[PDB]
């Protein structure tokens, strides 16, 4: 009697929050939702798929993306669930056409359509089971189309989050080295000219809700720090300045999340740089972790190059002690944030 | 019971519950409360002949985007809401209601409708906009929406004041009997 | 007859351009010229030395200050010799009450009469006699008071052109050293605070002037470097930026000026990184010149320190070297700009 | 030779030579030549009276600060001219001229005299102000620097089309005259 009921609710994609006011109604009213939900169960799920396979362009593919999201948007879950993998492999398959041939619109749209699709279990599933899937969402992150970034963002940051399936953080940022190494730029660029004054507050807030959503489940002090100075040397430390100043409640939020990430971790990188200067007090020590630790290692070539930068200035110079000291400065911040 | 079948749509806090009370029943709701559904019902002499308005009250929340559907069956008219004093909600009309009414119940009309239209001069709610680069919505911008949607008119009312209230069911009535 | 005419000339601080159309006027203009100025030869140098010790405060001391002024511009050379180093003297004891005590308006009075005074061979001479003379003009640096750090930016970028007495711009950065340490701040802050945009586009001109004009100068590739990279630091890299916009012809030229010099001095040290990579391939090479010359150095605890920083990151950490990698671009950065 | 002794100081390029070439021969000298100091002379009718003016030109470089007060001993009148269409010259009207001939000759009178009038309207010049976020003074600001600095009046004219030009002289006659 009631029993229809209980499914309508699971399939409408709501919480025990959001079904509460429902599950008040008197059955007079619930009897004559089950009905309307009955019948609601507009063209199907496969007759999109049809369109998504039948060569759209332009203002035509719009219009079916466009009708395609209210679908995944307003339908029951179960319609969705008729989408399903076949339907999101041909929505990708466009996606990357769209990638292939030099409107942002489409695209946009596209991703529109990831959003829906993406707000309920099996969205997240089945998209967790796409090959290309979030590297498209990577690709997706365009500073030209802010709010296209914005919602990219926002869904990347909700996988970041994921406990479920493990270290979902480090699956994006994995996609987002793959895209930088197609596009021939430096990885976290995105995140960057998305946080350069001008651009609009929501994409702030969405460019440093990702960059906190990389760095927060990360458990590993080393990957945290990692990643974060390679922030820091596009910049992020002169416009994250910025920011502080412009008065949002959002913003706030999030600069405040990740400073005190940089707090904790700058706590306990000083405590190891503390535990250093107690033990390798002298060259000799230090030399000795070296030749263990990094001679005939993968990290050799780079360490070697850090110290021959460290001896162009000349022995002869009166200032090198000073000019060290400086050095030693820049590689400090740069070290310890 | 057989009714002119009216629905109300627009993002949260535009106005629409308000809307509803304020014209059905004479008082303003001070609490907000935000709507999943609820029914309310109207009585308008034309002519010296009653016409009777079924009037569905939706939920602006994202969350109920999958329960709206539910209140769309057979209606005759649409009112699509903005508040005059949010550009956001403006912007939705045409990214997220209309297609979505126009989705599950092609050619059938709607109104747009401008709400909280007593704030459009309100300095304090001017400035707030200000400070974000953003200004009321004009009714001459409204009328554009109108026309490039396709909607049967632009009507706007303050459900504060009642200005322009009356009118937005007697336009409802008047598209719904084309 | 005509013997009074040149000295006239010589004590109107012309150059020989400035005189030619003065030396082409008939001889009935010339001897009118040298009765008027014998006639000119108002108050003297003497009761403006007496009013500066008269203890004069606000309103009363910048009309004195205005006066002066107008006397040190407009009256013959000789009359600035008049008032010479016991004037200056006094001049330069009210700047320092000045600073002693919490008007920004005498205190750019008195550089506009350090301006005037300066103007001249006899000016300079004394200014530079002075013990306390350079560092009140780098003192008069304040970013608050643009107009005045405009005035004293300009005088001190044309000391460190100065040929005659060796190393004026050692001279100049020796006392930026000094008021860096009276006011516990960065010594190069000033002209950074100068640069930041919101600043006017003349003292962003006058701050890179003076920038380049403590470097250019320099014969030794390590001050040039040293000093730039102290720049640098204090994110002159990025400031950088905004000025490569501003489209003025004086602000294009400055940048040129430095531009131009960042880029043969890139040149030099590039060349003494590859001539360290030919020689010193392995870490036993890089050692032994570490231990022969910066072991028990002044340099040593620095040295160290860079050392002991590059060691924070775990052995155990699966992208060490990526990490150092990243390590290695940034110190790059940092020595080779 | 006695005559009513006029001074003109001011900013180099405010267009000094031109007000006095303009004035006293009708000509506009197109080519530009920064003056060290030249002498000219006119005859002024006043109510059938012949009055004499000897009018000093000097130069407005800084290079020649020190031969400028040459041209000041026995002044009856100066000329403090800033160009209306430069606030760089009306601003050192004030830190650098007035305080200068007030040094050589306190209580001889001056007049405030605005010039390049005919510019103050021209579009090209207006927008190359305002990409530098400056603007043309306008007489009024002008008439207040006056009264501050203690001016006998503030005249203004254009030397290209002589408008305003005779009144700058015959008032620099009757200021001389007090
Ligand atoms: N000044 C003014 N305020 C109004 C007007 N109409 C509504 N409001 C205010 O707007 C708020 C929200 O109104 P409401 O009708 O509940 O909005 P809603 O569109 O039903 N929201 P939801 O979809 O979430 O239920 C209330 O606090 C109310 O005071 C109006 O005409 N003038
Ligand atoms: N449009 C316009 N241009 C003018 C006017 N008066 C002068 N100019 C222009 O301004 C320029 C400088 O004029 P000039 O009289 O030589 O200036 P100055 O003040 O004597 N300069 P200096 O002190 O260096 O001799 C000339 O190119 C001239 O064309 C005027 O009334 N209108
Ligand atoms: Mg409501
Ligand atoms: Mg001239």
């Amino acid at each position: 009697v009631l029993v229809l009921f209980e499914q309508m609710l699971v399939d409408m994609n709501l919480n025990e929050e959001k079904q509460q006011p429902l599950r008040e109604k008197d059955i007079v009213i619930k009897r004559e939702m089950v009905s309307q939900y009955l019948h609601t169960s507009s063209r199907s799920a496969m007759m999109y798929i049809q369109e998504l396979r039948s060569g759209l362009r332009d203002m035509h593919l719009l219009s079916c993306l466009e009708s395609l999201r209210v679908s995944l948007t307003s339908h029951p879950v179960s319609w969705v669930q008729t989408f399903g993998a076949e339907g999101l492999a041909s929505l990708l398959d466009i996606l990357k056409r769209l990638h292939d041939e030099k409107d942002s619109r489409n695209q946009h749209e596209i991703i529109r359509c990831l959003k829906a699709f993406m707000n309920n279990k099996f969205g997240i599933k089945t998209m967790l089971e796409t090959e290309e899937g979030i590297l498209l969402l990577v690709r997706a992150m365009d500073p030209a189309v802010p709010n296209m970034m914005i919602d990219a963002a926002k869904l990347l940051s909700a996988l970041c989050i994921l406990p479920q399936p493990e270290d979902m953080n480090e699956r994006v940022l994995e996609a987002m080295t793959e895209r930088a190494e197609m596009d021939e730029v430096e990885r976290f660029q995105p995140l960057l000219d998305g946080l350069k004054s001008g651009t609009s507050i929501a994409l702030k807030v969405g460019c440093l809700q990702l960059i906190n959503a990389l760095i927060t489940p990360a458990e590993e002090l080393d990957f945290r720090v990692h990643i974060r100075s390679e922030l820091m040397r596009l910049g992020l430390h002169q416009v994250l300045q910025e920011l502080r100043e412009i008065e949002n409640e959002d913003m706030k939020v999030q600069l405040c999340v990740f400073d005190e990430q940089g707090d904790e971790d700058f706590f306990d990188l000083k405590g190891r740089l503390d535990d250093i200067r107690m033990e390798m007090d002298d060259f000799g020590e230090v030399f000795q972790i070296i030749l263990n630790t990094v001679k005939d290692s993968k990290a050799e070539p780079h360490f070697l190059s850090i110290l021959q930068h460290l001896l162009l200035v000349r022995n002869d110079y009166e200032a090198r002690p000073q000019y060290y000291k400086l050095i030693e400065e820049c590689v400090s911040q740069i070290v310890l944030h | 019971m057989q009714t002119i079948k009216c629905v109300v749509v627009g993002d949260g806090a535009v106005g629409k519950t308000c809307l509803l009370i304020s014209y059905t029943t004479n008082k303003f709701p001070s609490e907000y409360v935000p709507t999943v559904f609820d029914n309310y019902a109207v009585t308008v002499m034309i002519g010296g002949e009653p016409y009777t308005l079924g009037l569905f009250d939706t939920a602006g929340q994202e969350d109920y985007d999958r329960l709206r559907p539910l209140s769309y069956p057979q209606t005759d008219v649409f009112l699509v809401c903005f508040s005059v004093v949010s550009p956001s909600s403006f912007e939705n009309v045409k990214e997220k209601w209309v297609p979505e009414i126009t989705h599950h119940c092609p050619k059938t009309p709607f109104l747009l409708v401008g709400t909280q239209i007593d704030l459009r001069d309100d300095p304090s709610t001017i400035e707030k906009l200000a400070k974000n680069k953003q200004k009321p919505i004009t009714p001459e911008t409204a009328e554009k929406l109108a026309r490039d949607l396709k909607a049967v008119k632009y009507v706007e009312c303050s459900a504060l004041t009642q200005r322009g209230l009356k009118n937005v069911f007697d336009e409802a009535i008047l598209a719904a009997l084309e």
